[PDB]
């Protein structure tokens, strides 16, 4: 369990290497490549749920995130072999089509993470958002399989979206992430965040109750986005748009 | 910023232009002009401020070139320092040679 | 070649002759006296960055009320003993004196406590001390008769430990000149335990 | 400053500091020192002081890179080098003299107690990885 | 004619300038402790390797 | 070195002042010349006009050329990084001296 405080922003890709070059100018560290896939899980509506306090609201359905790092001997097709395997990839990932396809994926069903809606108030200047994290590390049985294992908690699967980019690690345990997001559906591959590259600075707290510590890192987050001034406008997403409770169906993409 | 720069340069020409113009004329008719029409506009009441005058003209033309042609040079060499400073911008082999030092070292320790 | 602020000390002493009723001498020796604690504390303060004792071997601390410095060594020693040091003012000859407050130094016999001339000797006082508290426990040691004295190095105790059923041999012990810790030659896991028992 | 740090621990195994500038290192039939001099025949082992300071610049060299990979790995990881761990400059030359040193006494000792008494005893020599 | 004399000897100096500075190099303006004014200076420390 | 577009910039900007000098000198020309036109002496009136004419030429074509460096400044923009590699070729160095010492023929 974590409080994250982040700032969020988006950039068009024609602009990107430029970026990548300012960046390594400040944080003096060259990007890493990485990649993910995220599975999105919500409570069986076959069940009924009457558990639900309706007379008090002492809690309320939620969803869950599976996520898993994938190989990019799956995401590099044949006609990219012969570059090294580096950031400059990511100029040629600009079309709708990626080489993972809908049966891939199937045929691979990680860390579980389940979130809640960001502090209200306005007098916050960074998302504050709470997440609860645990690792899933093997399993056995007749029936040992991811997707089995979530029935057996009472849950389904939703959707999933495979995301693509970079990381910069500096100071102070700031992490600054370039992002391409793919959604996948048997129907074909769908790049939400087209002609762009999504842009996200954040840091973790493990305590909650520190609030020296969370002064420091409200302190370095606006700092690093004074430094950006002019360049890139980091801002504050909607709380409204970062709720993942059942009730109510939106996702920041 | 380089429009302020840009901004700047033009008043600076265009005041060099009219000072320019300004002492041309000064010059070219500084023999006083005397012309019974009462349309001509040439007055010269106190005889020694006359060149009191004369010399005020010269001063400020001086300056004026002066200060203009300096600070137009500052001004390049400004822009140059801007240039320079703010445009940002086999494995095994080894494995045998240091085997070979190391055998070296322990034969010669 | 200090820059004398001349004319502030003309007024001052103007000042106190008018006042005077000997306060000028008075007030010019304690201020001799605090300028020399305060070199003395900024040599401190330079050799502790890059000298031998840095690592919480020696530990200053300096009162320009009282004009005296505490110096406290070998924090990491126990044997009934606590390394203390007072540099302060001497009431008899008004003159800035070192003192080693050790009991163990009080009863030590033709051996001297106070030393003089700091400025230009720290560093060998330093040293002085250091051996000849080493040397007290030595001879508190050979006292005891546990350790049996070597010949040949005056610094190195020899314990008698059998190493087989009849080999009867002798291992050297040596006390560190710097925090004070006793450790062997070629000391063995065991020996290496113990020893660190011993500090 | 490394090579200062790193030694200082090494006093009960006979290496000891001089001075601010000067290192000392002892072997039952060697001697080593290592000293920083400011400016103001060809022996034998000449070319052994020179192959001992570019081994020296080496280490210091892979201690740096590993740094740096430390840095790079994860932002949390406080880079406070651990003098019993990240430093190790004199530890490897040392270890390798002093194992040569005990390879040749347990050849002696091996020879005079074995070979000298049992004829015939075959000694095959390696190294494990 | 004296701004003549004095503006070559700047342009002397000035190329002087150019035609004596190479280069990648971690270069800046300082403000001297002493001086107070801007300097030119160069990072040459291991500090970021 | 600098990469070549820098140095042809600075070729550039160095052509920029010496036309500025030539303008500030034949200003003193002009300046010198009226002087004897005012005095009485019509050999030199046909210099005059030439003098005039590069005058104003060269105040002109200077000033263009600045605004078009200027104007380059506006493009250009989007157009320790050593030490990331420093160490790197300061270990490639040491161990070249290595073999230099390891071969006693090449010690010559």
């Amino acid at each position: 369990m974590v409080q994250q405080l982040s700032l969020f922003g988006s950039i068009g890709d024609d602009g990107y290497d430029l970026l990548i070059s300012t960046l390594t100018t400040i944080s003096g560290n060259p990007p890493l490549l990485y990649n993910s896939l995220c599975t999105v899980w919500k409570p069986n509506p076959s069940y009924d749920v009457e558990n639900v306090n309706s007379r008090n609201q002492l809690v309320e359905p939620n969803r869950i995130k599976l996520s898993k790092e994938v190989p990019f001997s799956y995401l590099i097709d044949e006609t990219m072999m012969d570059k090294p395997l580096n950031f400059r990839i990511l100029k040629s990932f600009t079309n709708d089509k990626i080489p993972l396809n809908y049966a891939m994926t199937r045929n691979i069903l990680w860390s579980l993470q389940i979130s809640d809606i960001p502090a209200a108030g306005n007098n916050r200047s960074v998302s504050m958002q709470t997440i609860a994290e645990t690792i899933i590390l093997s399993s056995a049985g007749k029936n040992s399989s991811v997707s089995s294992l979530m029935n057996g908690l009472g849950y389904v699967f939703e959707f999933q979206y495979l995301t693509i980019g970079v990381k910069f690690f500096m100071k102070h345990g700031l992490i600054l992430e370039l992002q391409k997001i793919w959604q996948i559906e048997e129907a074909g591959n769908s790049q939400i965040t087209s002609g762009g590259f999504l842009l996200k600075a954040y840091i973790n707290v493990s305590r909650g109750t520190d609030i020296d510590r969370i002064n420091y890192t409200e302190t370095a987050l606006m700092n690093l986005k004074k430094e950006l001034q002019g360049y890139i406008e980091l801002s504050v997403p909607d709380r409204q748009s970062m709720d993942s409770r059942v009730a109510h169906g939106n996702i920041l993409i | 910023m380089s429009n302020q720069a840009l901004y700047e340069k033009l008043e600076q020409t265009r005041t060099i232009l009219s000072v320019k113009l300004a002492e041309l004329i000064n010059m070219t008719t500084i023999a006083d002009r005397n012309d019974d029409d009462e349309g001509s506009f040439a007055q010269e009441n106190s005889e020694l401020a006359v060149a009191t005058t004369s010399v005020m003209m010269v001063n400020n033309q001086t300056m004026q070139l002066i200060k203009n042609v300096q600070d137009l040079l500052i001004l390049t060499r400004s822009i140059k320092e801007k240039w320079l400073l703010n445009q940002i911008p086999d494995e095994k082999q080894i494995e045998e040679l240091l085997d070979n030092c190391i055998e070296t070292f322990v034969a010669e320790k | 070649n200090l820059p004398l602020n001349k004319p502030r000390l003309e007024k001052l002493i103007n000042e106190i002759l008018l006042k005077s009723n000997l306060s000028l001498y008075n007030f010019l020796h304690k201020y001799v006296l605090t300028l020399q604690l305060y070199m003395v504390h900024r040599e401190f303060l330079k050799l502790a960055n890059g000298g031998k004792f840095s690592k919480s071997n020696l530990i200053h601390n300096y009162d320009s009320k009282k004009s005296t410095i505490t110096v406290r060594y070998w924090l990491n020693g126990k044997m009934d003993s606590k390394g203390k040091i007072t540099i302060g003012i001497q009431r008899t000859t008004e003159s800035l004196i070192l003192k080693w407050d050790n009991q163990s130094a009080s009863r030590a016999k033709n051996m001297p406590v106070i030393y003089n001339n700091i400025v230009s000797n720290i560093e060998g006082i330093l040293d002085e001390i250091m051996f000849n508290h080493a040397r007290i426990i030595r001879s508190e040691l050979l006292a005891r008769d546990i350790f049996q004295e070597d010949e040949e190095n005056s610094d190195v105790l020899l314990f008698q430990l059998p190493t087989t059923c009849v080999s009867m041999a002798p291992i050297q012990l040596k006390i560190d000149l710097l925090s004070g810790q006793f450790y062997f030659r070629n000391p063995t896991p065991l020996l290496s335990n113990y020893a660190s028992k011993i500090n | 400053y490394q090579i200062k740090k790193e030694c200082a621990l090494l006093i009960s195994y006979g290496v000891s500091i001089e001075n601010e500038n000067k290192v000392i290192i002892e072997l039952p039939n060697e001697k080593f020192e290592i000293e920083l001099l400011s400016l103001d025949l060809p022996k034998i082992n000449d070319k052994r002081a020179n192959l001992m300071l570019v081994m020296l610049r080496l280490l210091l060299v892979v201690i740096f890179k590993k740094t740096l990979r430390s840095r790079i790995s994860s932002p949390h990881g406080l880079i406070n080098l651990n003098v019993d761990d990240d430093i190790l400059i004199i530890r490897p030359i040392l270890g390798k003299v002093r194992f040569a040193n005990y390879k040749l006494l347990l050849k002696k000792i091996i020879k005079d107690y074995v070979l000298d008494i049992v004829p015939g005893s075959s000694i095959t020599e390696t190294e494990v990885e | 004619n004296k701004l003549s004399s004095i503006l070559q000897n700047e342009h002397d100096y000035w190329n002087k300038i150019m035609q004596s500075i190479s280069n990648k190099d971690v270069i800046f303006k300082i403000r001297d402790r002493t001086s107070g004014q801007k300097l030119l200076a160069i990072k040459y420390g291991y500090e970021d390797s | 070195m600098q990469p070549p577009y820098i140095q042809e910039r600075l070729k550039s900007l160095n052509d920029i002042e010496t036309q500025l000098c030539s303008m500030l000198q034949e200003a003193s020309q002009v300046t010198f010349i009226f002087g004897e036109l005012k005095r009485g002496n019509e050999s030199v009136k046909p210099q005059f006009e030439n003098h005039v004419k590069q005058f104003y030429e060269r105040l002109d074509k200077s000033t263009t050329q600045l605004r078009k460096e200027i104007q380059l400044l506006d493009e250009n923009v989007g157009t320790n990084k050593k030490a990331l590699g420093q160490d790197t070729e300061k270990m490639e160095e040491q161990l070249d001296l290595l073999s230099a010492i390891l071969d006693p023929s090449k010690s010559k």
